[PDB]
C-alpha cells in the first residue's frame, strides 16, 4: 500500500508538470 | 507522417513523437536496425512502444516508422514443422541465412518461406462468377502426407471469384486466386495475415463432447479431457506434452514454449524431430503434424506475451481447417510474469502480488479462445482448439494468483502433488484436488461405447476417498478398528493407486494406454472390489466369517493377475487380446471368490 | 592499478617508501659498511638510495619498471631486514660479531614466514623489558 | 571504427544515490557509456538507464560519492559497454568493473564484446547431455549436473556454499569408461573472507593458470556488481564459443546482485515488483542464466553453477522463486544438516536437477543409477516424514518399516551425504554407497526399482 501510494504520488507530480510545460 | 522519432526509452519501453495519426496496438520499426515494437500508449503526438527485441544502442531521434497493421501472423503453407520466435519468425530459417548461432537482432526473415514450391489443387466446386465468403476452402495444399493444408478465404474477406490458379506448383507470393466485391477488385496467395489478439470468428461454439486420451490412465479415467478441453496442469509437463505428441487424437499439435528454460527448449526441439507415430499403417516423425513457438527466458518481456497469442492464433488457423488441434504452453506463471513486467514499466497500478488487475481478463482471453467450433464457410465441418496452459506456483501453492485467475476459467486441472512426485509416484496427480466439469458432456459418449465405465470411475473416486479416510485412522489407530470391508477397501485402493493410477511415462509398456486397456483395468479392480465386499459382508452375523485375510490368501494369484494387468504391450499384444486376456481374468476372479460362497 | 586495495599513486608511493626503508634499516645495522652479505641481497634496491635520487624520480621509475615494483617481495624483504635490525638494536650495550649477523639473516631469509616464528615472540618479549627499562 | 570525438558534458541536472542525470544531451543512446571526471581529478565511468529528448539518466559503477552538479564533466562515448575480451583473461583477478586488480596490465582485446550478449537461436542449441562427477555424492547421485546444465547452489544464510562451489571447482571433470574446465568466478558483493578463500584456492589447487576471476567485494561500490556477471559469461561465451573451451561460470550469491538491481530501481522511482525487487527481474536473471549450453558447430560449451542465498532462508522469495523458474532445477544447503555438522550440508528432498533423467542412463552411465537415485530419493522423504512421527507420536509408535526408513535415514546423512572437503566419491563409487543404504530394506520394499534391475545389484 505504501510503495503503491508513493508510485501514484510520482505520476500525479509528473503529470502536473508536463501540464505545466505546456504553458 | 509515416514515420516518426524516438523521444525516449526505459528497458525494452520507447517513447516516440511525431506519430500523430497512429492508432493503439498498431506495429512500429524503432531504430536504424528497425527493432519490432508495438504501440501501447498515445498521448498527443506522443506513442509509448513496447520492444519485442533489446532496446540497446536506440537513441533519441532515431526513426520510428509505423505500419497500419497489428500484431500478426502468415498463417498458410510451410507451418508444419516450422519452429518459430514469439513474434513470428522462422528460427530454422534465421539459421539458413544467418549461418550463426546467434538471433541478429533486426532480423526480418519472412515467416513463411517464398521460395519452397507448393502443390494446390484448386476446389473443383469453384468457376468464375462463383461467391465465396471467410472460411470457404478455395485449394488444398498437399504440405504433408499426414496434414492437407485447406487454403481458406480470410476472415472479413468475401466476393465473387474471377480467377483461380488452375492445378500445379504455386509460391506462396503467387497469387492463386482473385476476387471482387463492390467493383473492388482482391487478390490473395496461398497465405493470409491474421491478427494474434484478434479471435478468428466461427459460425457456431459448439459444445465439447467427444474424450481426448492423454494417455495417462489416472487422467483419462479419473479427470478426462474433450476434443476442445479447456485444460491447466502444474508445471512439474514433458511426459503430458510427449504423449499428447505421439498419440493424442488431434491431428495437428502445437507448443507454446512461453519463457521456456534454453536447454528444456533445446530438448522438446531436438526430440520432437525424432519422435514417431505409428499412423495409417506407417512410421512418421509427430513433426509432420506440429509446429512449435519458442521463447528461452532472456527474450524480451513482450515476445513472451507474443508467443502465447500467436501461438493459439496458428491453432485457430487450424481449427478452421476442421482440424481438432492440441496446443500445450509451458507456463502459463510465466506469461503473467511477463504481463507483471510489462505492467510494471508502464507505470499501472498492481494489484495482488504485484499483477495487473487486469490478468484474469488476459488469461481469459487466451483460454476461452479453445473449444469445439463449426467453421466459417462453405464445406461444413468441425474443427476444434485444445488448450493445456501450465501453471507452476512459487511452492506447488494453488492459491497462487496465476493459479487462481486460471482455475475461475479453465474446465480441467490436473493438480499434481510434491508428495507424490517426492515419493516418485507417476504422473503424479492428486486424485482427490483434481476435477473435470466436462464430465456431464462426456457421459453421452460414454454411455454409448463404454457403459460399465460410469459406474466404474464413481466406485474408483468412491474407493479413493474412503482411502483418504481409512489412511488417515491407521496414523492414530493401527489396524485394530478396521472392518474387514475396510481392509479390502484398502486394499482394493492400493491396487487402483499403485497398479492403476500410477503409469510410467517413460517405459513402452506404460508410455501411452488407450481407453480398451484403461477401462478394462478398472472393470477388474472394482469387480474384485464388488465381489469380496460380497464375500465378507455375506457373513455378518454368521456362524463363520469370510476375512479379509481368507480372501487375499485364497485370491493371492488373482491379486498377481489384477497386478499385472498393467504389463500388457499395447503395440504387441492389441485391444481384441488384452480384451481377451482381462476377459479371462474376470472369469477367473468370479471362480476363485466362488469357492468361499 | 588497484593493487591490495591501493590506487596506482598509492602502489607506487608505498614502494618508494619500502625502497627508502630499507635503506635506512640497512644504514643502521650496517653503519660500519661490512655486513656485505647482507647489503648485496639488497644492492637491487639499494642503488636507487645510496646514490642521491629525488623523491619523484624513484617513484618515475617505479611506474616506468627500471625500479622493483612489486611491492608484496619488497614487503617480505623488508619483514628480514627490519626483524634483523630488531635483534641488533635490542641487544645494542653488547654489539654481536658481524659473522652472526650475517648467520642470523641467512635463517631469517630461509623462514617460509618469519612474521609467525618464534624469533618474531622472542623480539616482542626483547622490546618489552627494553621499553619498560 | 567510431572515429568520431567524444562529447564532454557539465550539464548534470541532478545527482539522486547511484544516478546522475544529464540534460541538453544531443542524441542519447539507452545503455551507452560515459565517463565522469570528478573535481577531485578522478574518473567514474557510467551507463545511461533512460533515454528522454535532451535529457539522459546514468547510473555511474564506481559510485557517485564526490559527484558535483556544476564542476563534473561527464564524457559520453556513443556506444554500449562493449568490454574488452582476450583468452589471456585466464590467469588473472580483475575487479567488478572489468580493469585488472593483479599487477598485470589492462587487457589486450581478442575483440569487443557487448556484455549482454546476443540471443542464441533455439534451433542451434545442443541440449546437455555429458554428465559432470562433481565428486560431491547428493550433486552426482540424487541429483546430477550436466556440461551446459546452470545448475545452482542455494543457501540458507552463513552455510558453506562457498567451500562446496570450491570443491565442485577442484574436483569436477567427466565420468571415465584436456578434459579441464576453464572456470570463470564472479564474487558479487563477497566478505573479503569468501575472496581470500577462493583466490586462495584457485592458487593452491595450482589451476590459476585456467581460471578467470572476477572480484566485487562487500567494500566495493554496489552498482559495479550488476556488471560482475555479465562480464564473467561474456568472457564464458568468448572462451567457449569462440575459443572452443569448456567453461565453467561460478556466480558467488545472486541475492547480492539482485540488491544492486533493487537500490538502482529505487532510485529510479520504478513500480516495485513483489519485495520491493525490480518488476523485471525474471527477464534480467535470465540475460544471466540463460547464458549456458552446448551450441552448433563448436566443441565448446559453458557450464554454470551459480550461488544463490536466501534471505532468511525463504524458498519462496523473489530472488530463489524467480531463479528456479529459470535455472534447471537448484541444489539447497540446509541449515538442519549444517547444525548437525554434515558436511556438505546438502539436503536432497528440495534439491532437484533437471537433467536427471537424460544425462543418467545405460552407456552414459551405470545403467542401475537412475533407479537407484530415484528410490533412495523417496526413502529419504519417507525417513523424513517418519522422523517427524519419531517425535509427534513417540518413537514407540513406530512400526519395523517406519524404524527401517528412520535407521535409513541416519546411515543416510552420515555415509552417502557427509564426504569431507577432500574426498571425490567417483559416480560408479557413489552408486556402491547407494545400494548398502538400498539394502536396509527387504527388496519387495524397493518399488521404484525393476525387479531385472534388483535381481542384479540388490543381492550385493
Amino acid at each position: 500500500f505504501y510503495r503503491l501510494k508513493k508510485i501514484q504520488e510520482k505520476k500525479k507530480i509528473i503529470k502536473e508538470k508536463s501540464e505545466k510545460d505546456l504553458e | 507522417s509515416t514515420f516518426g522519432y524516438v523521444h525516449g526509452v526505459s528497458g525494452p519501453v520507447v517513447t516516440a513523437c511525431d506519430m500523430a495519426g497512429a492508432a493503439m496496438y498498431e506495429l512500429v520499426r524503432v531504430g536504424h536496425s528497425e527493432l519490432v515494437g508495438e504501440i501501447i500508449r498515445l498521448e498527443g503526438d506522443m506513442a509509448t512502444i513496447q520492444v519485442y527485441e533489446e532496446t540497446s544502442g536506440v537513441s533519441v531521434g532515431d526513426p520510428v516508422l509505423r505500419t497500419g497493421k497489428p500484431l500478426s501472423v502468415e498463417l498458410g503453407p510451410g507451418i508444419m514443422g516450422a519452429i518459430f520466435d514469439g513474434i513470428q519468425r522462422p528460427l530454422s530459417d534465421i539459421s539458413s541465412q544467418t549461418q550463426s548461432i546467434y538471433i541478429p537482432r533486426g532480423v526480418n526473415v519472412s515467416a513463411l518461406s517464398r521460395d519452397i514450391k507448393w502443390e494446390f489443387i484448386p476446389s473443383k466446386n469453384l468457376r468464375v462468377g462463383s461467391h465465396i465468403t471467410g472460411g470457404d476452402i478455395y485449394g488444398i495444399v498437399n504440405e504433408n502426407s499426414l496434414i492437407k493444408h485447406k487454403i481458406m478465404l480470410p476472415p472479413r474477406s468475401r466476393g465473387s471469384v474471377t480467377y483461380i490458379a488452375p492445378p500445379g506448383n504455386y509460391d506462396a507470393s503467387d497469387v492463386v486466386l482473385e476476387l471482387e466485391f463492390e467493383g473492388v477488385k482482391e487478390k490473395l496467395s496461398m497465405v493470409q495475415v491474421w491478427p494474434v489478439r484478434q479471435v478468428r470468428p466461427v459460425t457456431e461454439k459448439l459444445p465439447a463432447n467427444h474424450p481426448l486420451l492423454t494417455g495417462q490412465r489416472v487422467l483419462d479415467a479419473l479427470f478426462p479431457c474433450v476434443q476442445g478441453g479447456t485444460t491447466a496442469i502444474p508445471g512439474a509437463k514433458t511426459v503430458i506434452s510427449q504423449s499428447l505428441s505421439k498419440y493424442s487424437n488431434s491431428d495437428v499439435i502445437i507448443y507454446v514454449g512461453c519463457g521456456e528454460r534454453g536447454n528444456e527448449m533445446s530438448e522438446v526441439l531436438r526430440d520432437f524431430p525424432e519422435l514417431t507415430m505409428e499412423v495409417d499403417g506407417k512410421v512418421e516423425s509427430i513433426m509432420k503434424r506440429t509446429a512449435l513457438v519458442a521463447n528461452t527466458s532472456n527474450m524480451p518481456v513482450a515476445a513472451r506475451e507474443a508467443s502465447i497469442y500467436t501461438g493459439i492464433t496458428l491453432s485457430e488457423y487450424f481449427r478452421d481447417m476442421g482440424y481438432h488441434v492440441s496446443m500445450m504452453a509451458d507456463s502459463t506463471s510465466r506469461w503473467a510474469e511477463a504481463l507483471r513486467e510489462i505492467s510494471g514499466r508502464l507505470a499501472e497500478m498492481p494489484a495482488d502480488s504485484g499483477y495487473p488487475a487486469y490478468l484474469g481478463a488476459r488469461l481469459a482471453s487466451f483460454y476461452e479462445r479453445a473449444g469445439r467450433v463449426k467453421c466459417l464457410g462453405n464445406p461444413e465441418r468441425e474443427g476444434s482448439v485444445s488448450i493445456v496452459g501450465a501453471v507452476s506456483p512459487p511452492g506447488g501453492d494453488f492459491s497462487d494468483p496465476v493459479t487462481s485467475a486460471t482455475l475461475g476459467i479453465v474446465q480441467v486441472f490436473w493438480g499434481l502433488d510434491k508428495k507424490l512426485a517426492q515419493r516418485k509416484h507417476f504422473p503424479s496427480v492428486n486424485w482427490l484436488i483434481s476435477y473435470s466439469k466436462y464430465m456431464r458432456a462426456l457421459d453421452e459418449y460414454y454411455d454409448k461405447h463404454f457403459t460399465e465405465f460410469v459406474p466404474l470411475r464413481t466406485k474408483a473416486k468412491e474407493i479413493l476417498q474412503e482411502e483418504e479416510d481409512l489412511a488417515e485412522i491407521v496414523q492414530l489407530v493401527g489396524k485394530a478398528s478396521l472392518a474387514e470391508t475396510d481392509k479390502i477397501t484398502l486394499e482394493v485402493a492400493k491396487l487402483i493407486k499403485d497398479d492403476f493410477l500410477q503409469q510410467n511415462g517413460y517405459t513402452p509398456y506404460d508410455r501411452f494406454c488407450p481407453f480398451y486397456k484403461t477401462v478394462g483395468m478398472l472393470s477388474n479392480m472394482i469387480s474384485f472390489y464388488d465381489m469380496a465386499r460380497r464375500a465378507v459382508e455375506t457373513t455378518a452375523q454368521s456362524d463363520n466369517k469370510i476375512t479379509w485375510s481368507i480372501i487375499r490368501e485364497h485370491m493371492g494369484e488373482i491379486l498377481y493377475k489384477l497386478s499385472s494387468m498393467k504389463f500388457k504391450d499395447p503395440v504387441k499384444d492389441g485391444e481384441a487380446k488384452i480384451k481377451a486376456d482381462y476377459a479371462q481374468l474376470l472369469e477367473d476372479m468370479q471362480n476363485a471368490f466362488r469357492s468361499l460362497e | 592499478i588497484k593493487m591490495g586495495g591501493l590506487t596506482s599513486e598509492q602502489y607506487h608511493s608505498q614502494v618508494v617508501g619500502k625502497i627508502g626503508y630499507i635503506a635506512r634499516c640497512m644504514q643502521t645495522i650496517d653503519p660500519e659498511n661490512n655486513l656485505k652479505k647482507i647489503r648485496e641481497d639488497y644492492q637491487d634496491v639499494l642503488i636507487w638510495a645510496e646514490k642521491n635520487y629525488r623523491f619523484e624520480e624513484i617513484l618515475e621509475a617505479s611506474k616506468s619498471g627500471k625500479c622493483p615494483n612489486d611491492l608484496d617481495a619488497l614487503s617480505r624483504r623488508s619483514l628480514i631486514l627490519q626483524e634483523l635490525l630488531r635483534l641488533v638494536s635490542s641487544i645494542s650495550p653488547f654489539k654481536m660479531k658481524l659473522d652472526l649477523i650475517e648467520s642470523q639473516y641467512e635463517k631469517m631469509k630461509q623462514h617460509v614466514n618469519l612474521w609467525k616464528s618464534d624469533y618474531h615472540v622472542k623480539l616482542n618479549q626483547l622490546n618489552q623489558l627494553t621499553d619498560y627499562l | 571504427y567510431l572515429s568520431q570525438p567524444r562529447l564532454t558534458y557539465k550539464t548534470v541536472s541532478g545527482v539522486n544515490g547511484p544516478l546522475v542525470i544529464l540534460d541538453h544531451v544531443k542524441f542519447p543512446r539507452y545503455a551507452e557509456i560515459v565517463h565522469l571526471t570528478l573535481p577531485d581529478g578522478t574518473k567514474r565511468s557510467g551507463q545511461v538507464l533512460e533515454v528522454s529528448g535532451s535529457k539522459a539518466v546514468v547510473q555511474v559503477f564506481e559510485g557517485t560519492s564526490g559527484i558535483d552538479a556544476k564542476k563534473t564533466s561527464c564524457e559520453f562515448t556513443g556506444d554500449i559497454l562493449r568490454t574488452p575480451v582476450s583468452e589471456d583473461m585466464l590467469g588473472r583477478v580483475f575487479n567488478g568493473s572489468g580493469k585488472p586488480i593483479d599487477r598485470g596490465p589492462v587487457v589486450l582485446a581478442e575483440d569487443f564484446l557487448d556484455i549482454m550478449g546476443q540471443p542464441i537461436n533455439p534451433q542451434c542449441r545442443i541440449y546437455p547431455e555429458e554428465m559432470i562427477q562433481t565428486g560431491i555424492s547428493a550433486i552426482d547421485g540424487m541429483n546430477s549436473i550436466a556440461r551446459g546444465q546452470k545448475i545452482p547452489i542455494f543457501s540458507a544464510a552463513g552455510l558453506p556454499h562457498n567451500e562446496i562451489a570450491a570443491q565442485i571447482c577442484r574436483q569436477a571433470g567427466l565420468v571415465k569408461k584436456e578434459e579441464n574446465f576453464a572456470i570463470v568466478f564472479a564474487a558479487m558483493g563477497v566478505n573479503m573472507e569468501t575472496a581470500r578463500f577462493f583466490k586462495s584456492d584457485f592458487e593452491e589447487n595450482g589451476s590459476m593458470d585456467n581460471v578467470c576471476l572476477f572480484l566485487n567485494l562487500a567494500n566495493d561500490p554496489t552498482i559495479e556488481r550488476i556488471i560482475t556477471p555479465r562480464l564473467a559469461l561474456t568472457t564464458a561465451e568468448f572462451l567457449a564459443y569462440q575459443c572452443e573451451k569448456h567453461v565453467l561460470v561460478i556466480l558467488t550469491d545472486m541475492s547480492s546482485y539482485a540488491e544492486a538491481l533493487r537500490e538502482v530501481s529505487a532510485a529510479r522511482e520504478e513500480v516495485p515488483g513483489r519485495r520491493g525487487f525490480p518488476g523485471y527481474m525474471y527477464t534480467d536473471l535470465a540475460t544471466i542464466y540463460e547464458r549456458a549450453g552446448r551450441v552448433e558447430g563448436r566443441n565448446g560449451s559453458i557450464t554454470q553453477i551459480p550461488i544463490l542465498t536466501m534471505p532468511n532462508d525463504d524458498i519462496t522469495h523473489p530472488i530463489p522463486d524467480l531463479t528456479g523458474y529459470i535455472t534447471e532445477g537448484q541444489i539447497y544447503v540446509d541449515r538442519q544438516l549444517h547444525n548437525r555438522q554434515i558436511y556438505p550440508p546438502i539436503n536432497v528432498l528440495p534439491s532437484l536437477s533437471r537433467l536427471m533423467k537424460s544425462a543418467i542412463g545405460e552407456g552414459m552411465t551405470r545403467k542401475d543409477h537412475a533407479d537407484v537415485s530415484n528410490q533412495l530419493y523417496a526413502c529419504y522423504a519417507i525417513g523424513k516424514d517418519v522422523q517427524a512421527m519419531k517425535a509427534v507420536v513417540g518413537e514407540e509408535a513406530l512400526t519395523s518399516d517406519d524404524l527401517l526408513y528412520l535407521e535409513f535415514l541416519q546411515k543416510f546423512e552420515k555415509n552417502f551425504i557427509t564426504q569431507g572437503p577432500y574426498e571425490n566419491r567417483t559416480v560408479y563409487e557413489t552408486l556402491d554407497i547407494g545400494w548398502q543404504l538400498l539394502r536396509i530394506f527387504p527388496k519387495e520394499m524397493l518399488k521404484r526399482i525393476p525387479q531385472s534391475t534388483l535381481s542384479e545389484f540388490y543381492p550385493r
